[PDB]
DNA sequence: GATCTGGCCTGTCTTA
DNA sequence: GATCTGGCCTGTCTTA
């Protein structure tokens, strides 16, 4: 929520814990795990009746919209 | 075989990568455009004329009884020779819609009056389909045979989507070789019968097919099962009698390797081979010559017009057969700002 | 999500617990895909938007269930699609675009025809009769010549794929009626009503007064394209 | 009187709000480009022609002996007329440089030869002055009076920069009055005296001076020490008597409040005041006319022409006169994106 | 009416 | 050579 790039803010944890700490701020490797709850395919949940030609999977995150295209040559690219 | 550098001093936003040449009665007929119709042209057919260099596409109007079409990108077009009743008939199946779908109608094109003034009329008729309809598929090949004396077309390969029942939104925009039978479409009516093949264990796509008085000859096309390009060439022949459309097929040893040519037509039977993809990475630069007789395909390579080093360095080509030994080539084009012609144009012509 | 209610048992056609405050804010849209596609091309842009479309149009069916607050519950979804502009609607409803005869999106009116008439209108367009009306082109069962036939069908020239709930966007609506007394002031700096026909210096010499004055009063200082800020 | 819109043909990106128009011989000469002397015009100084609405400058050129002029933005502009000896001259001084330091240099420009195909050639002549110099000034005026028989010019008014004590680099850019004492230069040799009057107490800038038969008419100015803008007017009458030009003056009651005027000649003697300002704030808008004789300035009230609603709420106008009752008024210009024409031009006629 | 010359016009090159 | 009409071209209008 203050646009803070990642090499920004290990920037900012170094400098606040070098000097007098006594570290307040957390690293980096556990914010990485932290938001794994926030972003999506972390809740268990289900349709009834299942849905219509849609994969029954719950863990799917960021996928590739091409969503599978046949990048052979002679085809549309 | 010389080749001449065209430019498409206006609309050259029209013409796409995968697009049809319908060659009928002289001047020919651009097919296949980007996006739905606009009202510049609201049929989506264009006249085609190339003169002093300059290719300069017109307008073409439609009958008052016809139907109207999509611009179907990737088809599988037939040429209906002139003969009873109605000269001359273009048989299109069935493409993809530029609304990303696949049409299963066939189309009967033809041409109506003239001129006024150097202006023709079209009609396009879509004819019901009573089967045992083959499965909507682009990339097909469609060839008209005649035979004691009647006429029936053979319909044979392409790809499709995935089967209805397995296809996942995340495997949707996937393409499979549809299954590999032959179907035995009469022009009229719309019986069409389906006949499995005893050699041909698989299907393909792109391959470009020749038919000659009741024989048929599929050059090689390309497969997406083994990622095979199979220099075998396919040789059926049909008997129509009745009741039963018997079919017989064989396999010749050797032929081209090829996907995607441009068979531009010659003499009376005698085709050119132009050229198109031999592997994924390399394009076929060799012209190829082929004729066809009774005895079998005879195959010759003809000295290649010398090509400029942007069209031997071009990552892919593609284009269309304008008739009498001419053929139209395209090359995308890069640059900053856009060009904003996509395509720089080629004719290349024989003797 | 603009807003989540609850019905059950029954008796309301709904009871509110959760409405967005500030549904136009920054904070409050969650992006789903993105691409680096041009909006002018159709064939990309349906070939990646399928799925989306496509799970979309499967998803209004069934319920679904979530543990939430402890307990299994079930949840249904209505989608209003509202947030695009003239131009996407009309080239992903089947329309022409932009400046076309046929003017409104949720009407039949011609634009001659909404020209004398202004005030009286009924809203008649929705998604499955220009599917049919699409049908009617195509097909042609009465055999009219091009004219007449886009006449039956007002304008439905190509198959819509994606459904788009027929109301009004606001911020380009605002745009669009301040060009419109931009352009109505820009001609009464002058006197078009005497002269009729004015030379292209003299619209010249009245969009400059008139940016002079503008600069001079209210703190303005043109602009190419107009925002929403100065219609504001 | 009557005013038409002029087109601003191409080159018009060398006026700037100070400028100065030279009028002799017919065509009239642009002087004070914007920017140094680009090579487009190695000498700086135009002809300018106004035919059907065009505005067309072409590029003069100096002659062999002359010295080289830096475009001036507000000089002080002297007409010396045509007599003995190399009629007519053009007295320019002194102003200031494109860059911001002022010039204190007396030039003469005169004709040299023409045509052959509607060419004319000038020559500038730079003339020392021994003295007792006037101090760098700008925005003063000069002006030439024949006093049996000898021909003297009166120079009076004018800023300058800060004296080089007080003189800080945060009051830099700060102009301030300069002492109100006029100053007698001899056309020829550059001997100049320099007089102090009880009745002229501060020095003004921008004032119309008008000059006519041994006497001199000040209009009213602007004085930067109490910002008023006197409607006195002034006269001062001098006379070349050997060996002393001796100078009076006296004070007149009423005088135009306008300063920076465009004064057009039309008559033998009688002038078409244009003006600049009337306040600050409040532009003018009225046209007079101003007649001199031997007795005095007679003023008149004339019907000003019709203005554009344009060029009745500009904020600044600026101009000169293009001589035998026409002048040339210039209008900045505000749009985006850039027209880039700046400077839209009116061309005003009487009679 | 022929001739001549200044200035107008356009294309390319240079740093930005 | 006189006639004509299809289609080419150009300017304004509309949402971006
Ligand atoms: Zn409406």
């Amino acid at each position: 929520n203050t646009f803070l790039s990642c090499s920004q803010y290990h920037k900012m944890y170094r400098t606040v814990k070098a000097t007098s700490g006594r570290q307040i701020f957390q690293p980096l490797h556990t914010l990485r795990n932290a938001e794994k709850e926030l972003l999506p395919g972390f809740h268990q949940f289900e349709w009834q009746p299942a849905l219509k030609n849609v994969s029954t999977s719950w863990d799917v995150g960021i996928i590739d919209g091409l969503s599978g295209w046949t990048v052979s040559v002679d085809d549309v690219p | 075989m010389s080749l001449q550098p065209l430019t498409a001093v206006n609309c050259g936003s029209l013409v796409q990568p995968g697009f049809s040449l319908l060659d009928l009665e002289g001047d020919v007929y651009l097919f296949g455009q980007k996006g739905w119709p606009k009202r510049s042209c609201p049929t989506g057919i264009f006249g085609v004329r190339i003169k002093k260099g300059e290719l300069k596409l017109r307008a073409i109007s439609f009958s008052n009884n016809s139907s109207y079409l999509p611009p179907l990108r990737c088809p599988a077009i037939a040429h209906f020779e002139a003969q009873d009743g109605k000269p001359e008939c273009y048989l299109i199946h069935g493409g993809r819609t530029p609304n990303n779908e696949l049409s299963s109608s066939l189309y009967m094109l033809s041409v109506d009056s003239r001129g006024c003034n150097r202006k023709v009329t079209l009609r396009c008729e879509e004819k019901e389909l009573v089967g045992d309809v083959p499965s909507a598929r682009y990339g097909h090949t469609l060839s008209v045979i005649n035979s004691r004396g009647k006429t029936a077309c053979v319909l044979f390969g392409g790809r499709s989507y995935m089967p209805p029942t397995e296809r996942t939104t995340q495997n949707w925009n996937s393409v499979v070789d549809c299954p590999p039978q032959v179907y035995l479409i009469d022009l009229e009516f719309g019986c069409c019968t389906a006949h499995t093949l005893p050699e041909l264990t698989d299907g393909q796509s792109f391959h470009v097919a020749l038919a000659r008085q009741d024989c048929v000859y599929f050059l090689g096309g390309h497969i997406l099962s083994s990622d095979c390009r199979p220099s075998r060439l396919i040789r059926l022949h049909v008997e129509l009698l009745l009741g039963s459309p018997v079919l017989t097929c064989t396999i010749l040893h050797e032929g081209l390797t090829i996907t995607s040519a441009i068979a531009s037509p010659i003499g009376y039977h005698e085709y050119i081979i132009f050229g198109g993809y031999q592997s994924e990475t390399q394009k076929r630069m060799e012209c190829t010559y082929v004729g066809l007789d009774d005895v079998g395909v005879h195959m010759e390579s003809r000295e290649p017009p010398q090509w400029t080093s942007e069209i031997s360095h071009s990552r892919t080509w593609f284009g269309g057969s304008l008739g009498k030994g001419t053929a139209l080539v395209a090359i995308p084009s890069e640059g900053n700002p856009t060009p904003p012609e996509a395509y720089h144009f080629y004719q290349v012509s024989f003797q | 999500i603009m807003s989540i209610s609850i019905r059950l048992e029954g008796e309301d056609d709904g009871i509110t617990i959760f409405q967005e405050q500030k549904p136009n804010s920054e904070l409050s849209c969650r992006p789903l895909c993105l691409m680096f596609v041009d909006e002018s091309d159709h064939e990309t842009l349906t070939a990646i938007l399928g799925p989306v479309v496509a799970e979309r149009k499967a998803m209004m069916e069934s319920r679904l269930i979530i543990s939430v607050g402890g307990l299994l519950r079930s949840f249904r979804f209505f989608f209003r699609g509202t947030g695009y502009d003239e131009k996407m609607v009309r080239e992903m409803e089947g329309l022409e675009a932009s400046g076309s005869t046929y003017i409104c999106t949720l009407c039949d009116s011609t634009r001659a025809e909404a020209s004398q008439n202004m005030v009286l209108h009924s809203i008649t367009r929705s998604h499955d009769e220009n599917l049919e009306r699409y049908e009617i082109w195509r097909k042609n069962p009465f055999s009219e010549s091009a004219d007449e036939l886009r006449d039956r069908v007002k304008g439905v020239s190509a198959k819509p794929f994606m459904e788009t709930q027929p109301t009004l966007d606001a911020l380009h609506c605002d745009i669009g009626n301040a060009t419109e007394f931009y352009k109505i002031f820009q001609d009464e700096i002058g006197e078009v009503y005497q002269k009729p026909n004015p030379s292209r210096e003299e619209r010249r010499r009245w969009r400059s007064t008139l940016d002079k004055q503008l600069r001079k009063k209210m703190k303005l200082k043109p602009v190419m394209r107009m925002n929403g800020n100065y219609a504001r």
